């Protein structure tokens, strides 16, 4: 060969791509603790209720 | 004639009130809604004819 393309240069090409971001989702559950108390005669049972 | 007029002192008097009741307070656990209530009614005995 022409023996100086040993000193030739062959750099790595690299396909990228780039990507935004998500999103933040919300949800929330209102408990009560008076009128939700009259339909379930145990304490047991509204424990289960809210979890 | 040029004096700001001095209070002396508030004095925010007050008394407790108490409830004429307070020994008939039973303490349930706030759970179901309704509750009812029953007692046995009579049976007299009978005379016994073993014929």
């Amino acid at each position: 060969k022409n023996e100086e393309l040993m000193l030739k240069r062959n750099y790595p090409r690299m396909a990228t791509k780039l990507y935004g971001n998500g999103i933040v989702k919300k949800q929330k559950f209102t408990l009560n603790n008076n009128d939700t108390r009259f339909n379930f005669q145990t304490l047991a049972d509204a424990t289960n209720y809210a979890l | 004639k040029y004096l700001f007029p001095k209070i002396n002192e508030t004095l925010l008097i007050d008394i407790a009130l108490g409830n004429r009741f307070n020994w008939l307070a039973k303490e349930q656990d706030f759970i179901g809604q309704y509750s009812e209530e029953y007692v046995i009614m009579d049976t007299v005995p009978i005379n016994m004819d073993l014929s």
